[PDB]
């Protein structure tokens, strides 16, 4: 039982998840 | 705007203020009448309410609230017929038709109470001028 | 709130303002209970009972009898007293098949009785809840015509007639009835 | 046949109107579109991988290749006939159960062949993120499918990968020292000023797409749009009803989408697991046998036979490699036509019984006439259709065009059923 | 196309508040894209979804339409519908709360009262000027709810209070002439009492009318009478079935002006009544009436707004008393016969002005309207009546009544 | 043999489309597949810049 708007942000949500891992890793590296 | 809520205030006073033993027949079988007429409605009800529905111009929850009260009428009544199995016994056989007469008998009676008010409103819509005999003085 | 009389047997609200369903529903829970200390027998049947059919008989008769008297007021008076009775004294747990039929007959007449004697409005009144609650003839549209034509309403009285002319498309004064109301109605306009 | 608990979309109470239809198709393939250029965390096939909508070094590493891969799976078995609202509901949540852990397997698969290696945080990291990517794709496959949008979202995913290859085959703004053939055209007939020498040296461009290619694709792309205008039309009267007299028209590609499609992916599977065993193990008489690979291409092997042709180069210089290919690549289509027809419930048999529940019956022909005209033209029809699609696409693979050989016809296909469909609902 | 007499009429009777009303309604990157798609999709999306999602099909809330169902589901038949009860149905709008979230819905009741009684509220014109302007789509949704339960009672209610509200004047015997433009009620209303509408007011002469209505001013009596003598008045020449695998009615009505003598019916040349066949039109024949001109702007100084008028058409059984289908609203009619090029065809004169010469029976234009009958022939073989009814929505005018029955012989 | 026996009796029983019923068909296949391109050329070249600022 899944709503339209539920994929939506579950889809928007995860490529947010990874753009953050890869700024994370990036100022990780430059910092440090 | 139900005649569920009075049959228990009645018996909340009968619980202290000695009220006649028959004053709650009364109110139960005016509880069962209402049940009643309220089933009738809407087992005639459903089709058209359905048909609206899939041409789209109820909306959604509106169908669900039906679909609930339709089973929530019917517990109504057998609680209600419960009741009144404890009430007097072997006493079911005979409810339900007592019932099913009071029904219709009662609405009858009230429509026809009606027009002792219906009378006036033609004549404030029409303008009409009637004297006394009911007849008219143009 | 309410309160219960004591001696009366009767519920009655004590409350300044009560809405209208809340009324109704008092009303009917004191008939209900009035009837059921007059009737005696712990089991009752939908039986119709006989004394009041016999009394209701007997004033319907005396208000009829006036007929052949050409008396036309009181009997209409004494045609209103048993149609209050048979709708006041006869308990609601009686039959429906019984009491249907016996409130029309008598209706029909005080309608015909009122109709002869001149009240209209009345009349129209009586006849609307006659056909409205589940009787449509031929004998009921043509007296519902006339009164609506006698106290001047022409459009409803065009659409009654042809109402009844399409249920009994062979009758004799139903055209008659319409041929005059288009008449009228071409003069309430042109 | 099991019990099923398995997340789900639910579907619309009401018909959906078409403006609603068209947001919601819009958006989603923009999500998709968006989720195919970022790339992963913890960082050749050219023909497939543009045929199966995935590019790789990118989220969208896996694609649709999992459930395209499931739904062969299925045909396969519905082909042996190893096989009621019921049955739709097991079929459907055994698709997706296939699909699910097919995904899981294919994960492992690419994590185990990839050139990242082995040298195991990040690895596990890397298969959650590909995991989580496939998932998503399904379930929005799913919920385009459930009513939300015009069609299935397998066909206009890859049919939009493969349009905006072809729009950047095209029109490439990186330039080298341009990769767009207009660009670099339209650049080098101002700043050579030689135009008998600038011609001669654009048009056949050996190092990168020309305008040759160009104007090849758009010939075979205008080609292959009218043959789809094709059909054939038989009338219909009624009976219970009279006065109702009608045209049911059957078109020359029965399935105009699946079979190529299905073609490829068994051509990927194939190509993958052979390519995964001759590197595993050095020397095997059956490894060898199922192909070498040396320069990176397949050769002398049975992936020699099934891998596509080049240009007309390899054609000529081997003839019995082109004939088996070809035959190859008609046959499997001219196959699964007929055996997709069934299982699609597009049968003669349930059009005809269609037609017995709606009463519409050939004024010229009897009762059973009907029937036996359908298994005369719907199989005979299917059957054409899956070869001539074949055909197509080896026709304008020889052609050689900028980008895959059957990734064009794919286009045309899959853009004028939306149409179609578009124009049937209106609006 | 459909010359428009009142858009120069309209604007010069209306009051100043109405048309004022009528006038007035590195890293920067990252973070950039990070904002619009983590902040601007989902959320507009969202919005846009639940927006598209509350609202109902023909255009009002969820929670007004539950209203209407909730108030026609628990309707005494005892009780008479007059345009009060509607009126109090529609205080209880939920449409009418998200523009001003304080006002109580006994407010919106005397609002709207204060409005059909041509009175003042003092403080709140700009609230009741968007109440009156909103309720017409309130009005269609109740009349199309009520057409879906079977009630025709309440049908015949809403479309005469929609009447009322448009043309803002209560409604009673003689309305049809107080709806005009100036008119001082105070002295028609007592000095005659058999003047009840437009054609025994035309039955006069020109100065009578003036003296009745007691206006007397020239420059203003000459546009009353224009006024009076622009409604339509409709009239019906053909009407019957027709069978194909939808059977659907055809009317041949003839819009005419309240002040043109009664013509023969069989003047008419039969030409104009019949219907060309071919395969276009066999195929689709309400292509014939989709083409037919635009109607022209009412003449409401008190409404709001600005509005073209229309038929609201609904057809109903006369075997028990039904409406069995939802009320077709017709909107294309030629209003050609109207025009001040045939003004010798006048009611006082009393010439017979058939026999003249600008009379030209092939210049009138007889308009049509076809409703789909939307139901399945019946399986029995014998006599059917129905009831088809064109009622106007923005005036007083005359309207339709017929009985016409389907006689299926097989 | 018999496949392209029937192939061909297959072929010639088709009926064959009109030219401008075929103008139609390209105009609206070409709006949609320069609308599908345009999508997708906006969405690569819009994500070039982003991808070589985050890696």
């Amino acid at each position: 039982r899944v709503d339209p708007l539920v994929v939506l942000f579950l889809a928007v949500g995860f490529i947010f998840s990874v753009v953050a891992l890869h700024v994370i890793s990036k100022v990780a590296g430059k910092l440090f | 705007n139900d005649a569920h809520d009075l049959y228990f205030q009645i018996k909340e006073m009968s619980e202290n203020e000695k009220i006649h033993e028959k004053v709650l027949k009364a109110a139960l079988l005016n509880r069962g009448a209402e049940s009643v007429r309220r089933s009738l409605k809407l087992k005639e009800l459903a089709p058209q309410i359905n048909l609206l529905y899939k041409n789209g111009s109820i909306g959604e929850d509106y169908w669900k609230r039906f679909e609930t009260e339709v089973k929530l009428i019917e517990l109504e009544f057998k609680d209600t017929l419960q009741e009144a199995e404890r009430l007097q016994p072997g006493w079911v056989q005979l409810f339900v038709m007592v019932c099913k007469e009071i029904c219709f008998n009662q609405a009858l009676s009230r429509r026809y109470q009606s027009i002792l008010k219906r009378k006036e409103v033609c004549i404030k819509e029409w303008e009409l001028k009637i004297n006394n005999d009911g007849r008219l003085v143009n | 709130t309410l309160e219960y009389n004591a001696n009366s047997k009767l519920i009655t609200a004590s409350d300044a303002v009560v809405a209208l369903s809340t009324e109704t529903n008092i009303d009917q829970i004191n008939v209900l209970t009035t009837s059921l200390i007059g009737e005696t027998n712990p089991n009752f049947t939908p039986q119709p009972n006989e004394a009041l059919s016999k009394m209701i008989k007997g004033l319907f008769e005396s208000g009829m009898k006036n007929l052949q008297q050409k008396k036309l007021n009181e009997a209409l008076k004494n045609v209103s007293l048993a149609i209050e009775m048979a709708q006041r004294k006869r308990a609601p747990w009686e039959a429906f098949a019984i009491q249907l039929p016996e409130l029309h007959f008598m209706l029909r007449s005080k309608i015909d009785l009122c109709l002869i004697l001149g009240k209209h409005l009345e009349a129209l009144q009586d006849l609307d809840f006659l056909l409205g609650t589940g009787l449509i003839q031929p004998d009921v549209f043509v007296r519902k015509a006339d009164c609506l034509l006698k106290l001047r309403q022409w459009e409803e009285a065009r659409a009654t007639c042809e109402r009844g002319l399409a249920l009994a498309p062979e009758d004799m004064k139903l055209r008659a009835l319409l041929i005059e109301t288009a008449r009228n109605l071409a003069e309430y306009n042109g | 046949p099991f019990e099923s608990f398995l997340p789900e979309v639910i579907a619309p109470e009401r018909k959906v109107p078409y403006n609603q239809k068209l947001i919601w198709t819009g958006v989603s393939l923009l999500i998709f579109l968006i989720l195919g250029q970022i790339p992963l965390y913890g960082i050749p096939l050219y023909w497939l991988r543009a045929m199966l909508a995935s590019n790789r070094g990118t989220l969208l590493e896996l694609g649709v290749s999992p459930i395209i891969t499931s739904s062969m799976i299925f045909q396969f078995l519905q082909g042996t006939q190893l096989l009621s609202k019921q049955d739709r509901e097991l079929f459907q949540i055994a698709q997706k159960v296939c699909a699910i852990i097919l995904i899981l397997g294919q994960a492992l698969v690419v994590v185990m062949t990839g050139n990242y290696g082995a040298p195991l945080p990040i690895c596990l990291l890397l298969i959650f993120q590909l995991m989580f990517a496939s998932l998503i794709v399904m379930l929005l496959d799913e919920l385009l499918s459930k009513g939300y949008g015009l069609g299935s979202g397998i066909s206009l995913f890859t049919a939009t990968n493969i349009a905006e290859q072809i729009f950047w085959r095209a029109f490439a703004p990186t330039t080298v020292n341009f990769e767009g053939a207009v660009i670099a055209f339209f650049h080098l007939l101002a700043v050579r000023k030689d135009k008998k020498r600038a011609l001669v040296e654009a048009f056949y461009r050996t190092n990168l797409p020309n305008m040759f290619q160009v104007l090849m694709t758009v010939a075979i792309f205008l080609f292959v749009l009218y043959l789809q205008g094709f059909r054939y039309e038989l009338p219909i009267r009624s009976t219970k009803v009279r006065g109702q007299i009608g045209i049911y028209p059957i078109k020359l590609f029965y399935t105009s989408n699946t079979p190529i499609m299905l073609q490829s992916a068994l051509t990927s599977n194939i190509f993958l697991i052979s390519q995964i065993l001759f590197q595993k193990y050095p020397t095997n008489p059956l490894i060898r046998l199922i192909g070498v690979w040396g320069i990176q291409m397949a050769l002398s092997g049975l992936a020699y036979y099934i891998q596509p042709l080049m240009s007309l180069s390899e054609a000529l210089l081997d003839p019995i490699k082109t004939i088996v290919y070809i035959t190859f690549v008609l046959g499997s289509c001219a196959v699964f036509s007929k055996t997709w027809i069934e299982i699609s419930g597009t049968s003669p048999r349930d059009i005809a019984k269609q037609f017995k529940d709606q009463g519409m019956v050939i004024n010229g022909k009897r009762e059973t006439s009907i029937y036996r005209e359908l298994k005369k033209i719907i199989p005979t029809a299917a059957a054409f259709g899956g070869a001539t699609i074949g055909a197509l696409s080896v026709g304008s693979d020889l052609l050689g065009t900028l980008g895959s050989g059957a990734s064009i016809l794919m286009a045309t296909t899959t853009i004028y059923g939306y149409y179609e469909a578009a124009a049937k609902e209106g609006g | 196309f459909n010359e428009e007499v009142f858009k120069n009429l309209n604007e010069e009777y209306t009051s100043d508040e109405i048309k004022q009303f009528r006038r007035k309604f590195s890293p920067l990157l990252v973070v950039c894209y990070v904002a619009l798609l983590g902040l601007i999709l989902p959320y507009f999306v969202s919005r846009w979804w639940a927006r598209t999602q509350s609202y109902t099909k023909k255009g009002i809330h969820n929670v007004t339409a539950s209203n209407f169902v909730s108030n026609l589901v628990n309707y005494k038949p005892s009780e008479i519908v007059t345009t009060d009860l509607i009126l109090h149905w529609l205080s209880f709008a939920h449409e009418f709360k998200q523009f001003f979230p304080d006002l109580q819905p006994t407010d919106f009741e005397k609002l709207l009262q204060d409005h059909i009684n041509r009175r003042d509220s003092g403080k709140l014109n700009n609230a009741k000027f968007r109440i009156v302007a909103k309720c017409h789509s309130l009005l269609h949704g109740l009349l199309d709810i009520a057409c879906g339960f079977r009630n025709l009672d309440i049908a015949l209610g809403a479309i005469n209070t929609f009447k009322c509200i448009v043309q803002a004047v209560p409604l009673t015997p003689n309305c049809q002439i107080l709806q005009l433009p100036n008119v001082d009620k105070e002295h028609f209303i007592t000095k005659t009492g058999d003047i009840h509408t437009l054609g025994k007011l035309f039955t006069l002469e020109d100065a009578k009318i003036g003296e009745v209505l007691g206006i007397k001013d020239q420059a203003k009596l000459n546009e009353t009478l224009r006024v009076a003598s622009h409604i339509p008045n409709l009239k019906i020449i053909k009407a019957d079935f027709l069978v194909p695998g939808r059977p659907y009615i055809s009317l041949k009505v003839l819009v005419r002006s309240a002040k043109q003598p009664l013509i023969p019916t069989s003047l008419i040349p039969e030409e104009n009544l019949t219907e060309p066949q071919d395969s276009e039109s066999q195929r689709d024949p309400f292509a014939m009436m989709s083409k037919q001109p635009l109607v022209p702007y009412s003449f409401a100084p008190f409404f709001p707004t600005k509005r073209r008028g229309s038929w609201c058409c609904l057809v109903s059984s006369q075997k028990d008393g039904k409406i069995l289908q939802t009320p077709i609203i017709i909107e294309k009619l030629s209003y050609k016969n109207l025009n001040d090029d045939k003004d010798f065809f006048d009611k006082r004169i009393k010439m017979d002005l058939t026999k003249h010469e600008k009379f030209d029976i092939n210049d009138w234009e007889i308009g049509t309207i076809k409703i789909p009958l939307g139901q399945p022939a019946p399986e029995t073989v014998g006599d059917f009546f129905f009831r088809v009814i064109v009622k106007s929505t923005d005036y007083f005018t005359t309207d339709l009544d017929i009985t016409m029955n389907m006689k299926v012989r097989d | 043999v018999e496949f392209v026996r029937e192939g061909t009796q297959f072929l010639a029983k088709c009926k064959k489309p009109d030219l401008k019923e075929y103008t139609k068909i390209v105009k609206a296949v070409g709006i949609g597949f320069i609308a599908v391109g345009i999508i997708g050329y906006a969405i690569k070249l819009i994500h070039i810049p982003i991808r070589y600022v985050i890696v």
